[PDB]
RNA sequence: CUCGAUGUCGGCUCGUCGCAUCCUGGGGCUGAAGAAGGUCCCAAGGGUUGGGCUGUUCGCCCAUUAAAGCGGCACGCGAGCUGGGUUCAGAACGUCGUGAGACAGUUCGGUCUCUAUCCGCCACGGGCGCAGGAGGCUUGAGGGGGGCUCUUCCUAGUACGAGAGGACCGGAAGGGACGCACCUCUGGUUUCCCAGCUGUCCCUCCAGGGGCAUAAGCUGGGUAGCCAUGUGCGGAAGGGAUAACCGCUGAAAGCAUCUAAGCGGGAAGCCCGCCCCAAGAUGAGGCCUCCCACGGCGUCAAGCCGGUAAGGACCCGGGAAGACCACCCGGUGGAUGGGCCGGGGGUGUAAGCGCCGCGAGGCGUUGAGCCGACCGGUCCCAAUCGUCCGAGGUCUUGACC
């Protein structure tokens, strides 16, 4: 049965996509954001592909990721605001990085991850 | 593909192109009225007249639906389940019957008659 | 009669007048990395390696163990007895002739930890007239004053994947002397794109 | 390298093109002759017509059950390269949507419906 | 339902609590300032390797 | 022993030993021609089917089968199920009772709990050690796994044979059951891969989308991984001791006898050969390479500190390996992940504008569009910086320098 496994995640696909997005969005907002270990890791993979279309740069692409984040402010905000800033590298526009501590009650190890300038 | 208890189809001198087999005639440990095999059964379905009756013969395996995988990587499946009824020796039951060609059968061989007999479309 | 290999992947092919399926064996060519002379290891034999994973990475020891009769710059190595080295370097570019029968083995893909369910046969218990365990669960384990307790060696739940093993006879099918590869129609014993070996024994009188 | 590589290779070796015949088309009932034979090497250019159903794709591939109303429903599935083949000529139309395994056919077909497509 | 029988002494209790045991926390010095830094991390001072982007306010 | 407590049936699931062995073979015997039976001694090796009805195991019956054994273990199994059962009250009658009530007559229902401590089994690790300190390859004493068998065909109807009837030698061929791996192929899955759809509140009306319509609303298909019903393979040879049973040479029984003497024949069984563990077999470690005999301390320095990156651990990052853990490859003098990209294989021609129809939508640019684990490119991003522990490697004897 289980072992050889790809795209590894938690909670529930709907919950997840939910987050991936919400977050992708908030980061887009702040360039850099704070959450937990893989929150970042995978969020990287994702907000990741998004910036990918951000770059894509075109009526269509736009149409798509918008499909996913829903809201102009950012829509354009990214697509033109920074999408250029990046359009030229080889992806990996994500910088996921391990902070100094762990949230309370538990010691959940966290970090900041952002668009890698 | 197979079955023990079975509502199978035929089309020889059938009472009805249908009988229920108990099991496989092979190596004492049935579990598969399989393609091109020979097994046991009684009638399930009716029979206008016909010397057939509501008895039980044994016979040979036609069609199946769940992989007719051949030696030459010849491949097929008919959305049909049926074989031909036998009289002792194997020697088939009826004068004719409604169905046709394809390796597996003849290949099992012992039944050439079935062989030339069910040829054309259907 | 032995080949050392990096097991590739399984795939289908054709032979005579019919298709059938094979597997991809690949082996650069191990070499006399170490010899047990008999007076050396009266369990006389040949140990070899067959590739090379980065040099900047390599313990001194390795470096000189090699030094020995000196050969190359790899890490894949192991041994087998009663097998002369009518060479001091081997490939299979002939080493292993096709239309021959072989025996072979390899690492065994790593399962999981499933009980009466996995591990052993018979899929668990039953399901319906009873569901305070729905479908399957652990068989029985001994008894009152028979041995007066719990048994000692019947199959058991869990870890049953991280191991190794082999397959008896199989066919040598075909030899590709260039890209040191061979198609053999095999039980892909253990993964693929990983490690395996072949040996040939069978005074089998049909 | 690896898999992709080497293997790609061996197969290319044996199958070569399955005999350049690249006429797939979704629909199209069509007809061919496989060597399929036995009894005194009666390898017969046997031709079956069949309404195109599905397929496997990579080295080993197969022009799937194309169902054929013989007088009962018989569906024919056949490996692609499979040297087994000689003639393979289309007749029917490569039409209809939803893609293959559209057994809709073999199943509730009904000649009429059939044509309905 | 299955409440043991007694307690093989503190003895046992230990046997266990014991193999248990509490190890210590990994650390070297700030690639930047000083103090303890666990492998990949920054902190309320140095906070970097290429852009503190952190500490002081 | 047990009434401060031992759950009784039937069945289930996992079974374990046993031989008066059922099928297996080895056999002497026949009223044994052949074939086939039947008559005992040897030998448990594997094997020792489905249903029917019956709460019944037994049983009788259907169909096969090589065959479809008897039984040991509280008639194994409730800390592992099941609970028709017989055995708490009901109510039923049939039956006794003057009736209260009753019948091991019966029939309808009838609240089976379980967070493992111990020794025990299944796994996986942390020690500390098999008197240098080390990286890696082995050999196994000894232990574990599997050893079946059909039917046909081969020599088959020359053995026997008046005739009716049937081959040891032996040789095939496939199959069933079953065990071990494994996806190419075959088919099964695929909670997001793609595609179609109603209802609905949202975006901004229009399309173009968006959450809810159960942890994916519906539907139709769908890799890769894992997985049968798909694929390879296996149960051998063959070597040596023998069971019953067959013989050689030979007396004591100055003729004879396999029989203490000495020799041979012989079983699918016993040791090996077959794979899988394995010196924590303190009775190994055997071999390879390599740092130095490491450096300071009260001689007995078998303690300290650096010693060696000799090496490895730590943290990081990756893994069909994986509960943790240990195993495994890697850390930028890299490709390790994710990213990106080329490509496979998926979906089934997008979004828009364009062309025919009042319209519904139809056709074009479109087999486009969009994509997760599959081959592999390229430091785009993140594997920075560091830290610590780790010889001067048991006792003993003999030998050389
Ligand atoms: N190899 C071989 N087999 C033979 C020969 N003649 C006969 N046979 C075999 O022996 C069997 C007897 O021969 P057949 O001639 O048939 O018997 P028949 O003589 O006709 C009958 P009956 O013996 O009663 O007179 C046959 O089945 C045949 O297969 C021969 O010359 N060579």
């Amino acid at each position: 049965r289980h072992l050889k496994s790809g795209r590894k995640l938690n909670r529930h696909s709907s919950h997840r996509l939910a987050l991936y997005r919400n977050q992708a969005k908030s980061l887009l907002t702040h360039g850099r954001i704070t959450t937990t270990v893989p929150k970042a890791k995978e969020l990287r993979g994702f907000v990741d592909h998004l910036i990918h279309l951000a770059k894509r740069g075109d009526l269509h692409a736009r149409r798509l990721v918008l499909r996913d984040l829903q809201d102009v402010k950012l829509v354009r905000k990214l697509f033109d605001e920074i999408a250029p800033r990046y359009r030229d590298r080889q992806g990996g526009y994500t910088r996921v990085l391990k902070l100094a501590e762990r949230r309370r009650g538990d010691g959940a190890p966290l970090a900041l991850v952002e668009l890698v300038e | 593909m197979i079955q023990p208890q079975t509502y199978l189809e035929v089309a020889d001198n059938t009472g009805a192109r249908k009988i229920m087999c108990i099991r496989v005639l092979k190596g004492s440990n049935a579990k598969y009225a399989t393609v091109g095999d020979v097994i046991v059964a009684s009638v399930k379905e009716a029979i206008p007249r016909g010397a057939v009756k509501e008895g039980d013969v044994v016979k040979a395996v036609v069609v199946r639906t769940k992989k007719e995988v051949k030696r030459p990587d010849g491949s097929a499946i008919r959305f049909d389940d049926n074989a031909a009824v036998i009289i002792n020796n194997q020697l088939e039951p009826r004068g004719t019957r409604v169905f046709g060609p394809v390796a597996r059968e003849l290949r099992e061989k012992g039944f050439m008659k079935i062989v030339s007999l069910a040829p054309e479309v259907l | 009669m032995k080949g050392i290999l990096g097991v590739k992947v399984g795939m289908t092919r054709i032979f005579r007048d019919d298709r059938a399926v094979p597997v991809t064996v690949i082996l650069a060519g191990p070499c006399p990395v170490v010899q047990r002379r008999t007076p050396e290891k009266d369990g006389y034999t040949a140990v070899q390696l067959g590739f090379l994973p980065q040099n900047p990475k390599r313990v001194n020891r390795p470096l000189k163990g090699h030094f020995a009769k000196a050969g190359v710059e790899p890490v894949r190595i192991l041994r087998e007895i009663r097998d002369f080295n009518p060479e001091g370097d081997t490939v299979t570019v002939e080493i292993f002739k096709p239309g021959e029968r072989v025996d072979v083995t390899g690492t065994s893909k790593g399962r999981g930890f499933a009980g009466v369910m996995k591990r052993w046969n018979f899929a668990g218990g039953p399901d319906s007239h009873g569901a305070h365990k729905i479908h399957r669960h652990p068989g029985s384990i001994g008894n009152r004053k028979t041995p007066g307790r719990v048994y000692k060696g019947k199959k058991m739940a869990g870890h049953y994947g991280a191991e190794r093993v082999t397959v008896m006879n199989l066919e040598v099918v075909d030899v590709i002397p260039e890209e040191n590869l061979l198609l053999v129609k095999g039980a892909v014993p253990g993964p693929n794109g990983g490690l395996v070996i072949v040996r040939e024994t069978k005074k089998a009188a049909k | 390298m690896n898999r992709g590589a080497l293997i790609k290779l061996v197969e290319s070796r044996y199958v070569r093109t399955d005999l350049p015949e690249f006429r797939p088309g979704d629909t199209v009932r069509v007809s061919y002759k496989v060597k399929e034979g036995n009894r005194t090497r009666i390898q017969d250019f046997e031709g079956i017509v069949i309404r195109i159903r599905r397929n496997g794709f990579n080295t080993t591939f197969t022009v799937r059950k194309v169902s054929y109303g013989v007088g009962v429903e018989r569906i024919f599935p056949l490996h692609s390269p499979l040297i087994q083949k000689i003639d393979i000529v289309q007749r029917g139309r490569a039409r209809r949507a939803k893609l293959y395994f559209i057994r809709n056919l073999s199943d509730r077909e009904i000649r009429r419906k059939l044509r309905a497509d | 339902h299955p409440v043991p029988k007694k307690k093989t002494s503190k003895a046992r209790r230990d046997a266990r609590r014991s193999h248990h045991a509490l190890t210590p926390p990994t650390l070297v010095p700030c690639p930047e300032c000083k103090a303890m830094k666990p492998p990949h991390t920054v902190c309320p001072e140095c906070g970097y390797y290429a852009g503190r982007k952190v500490l002081e306010v």
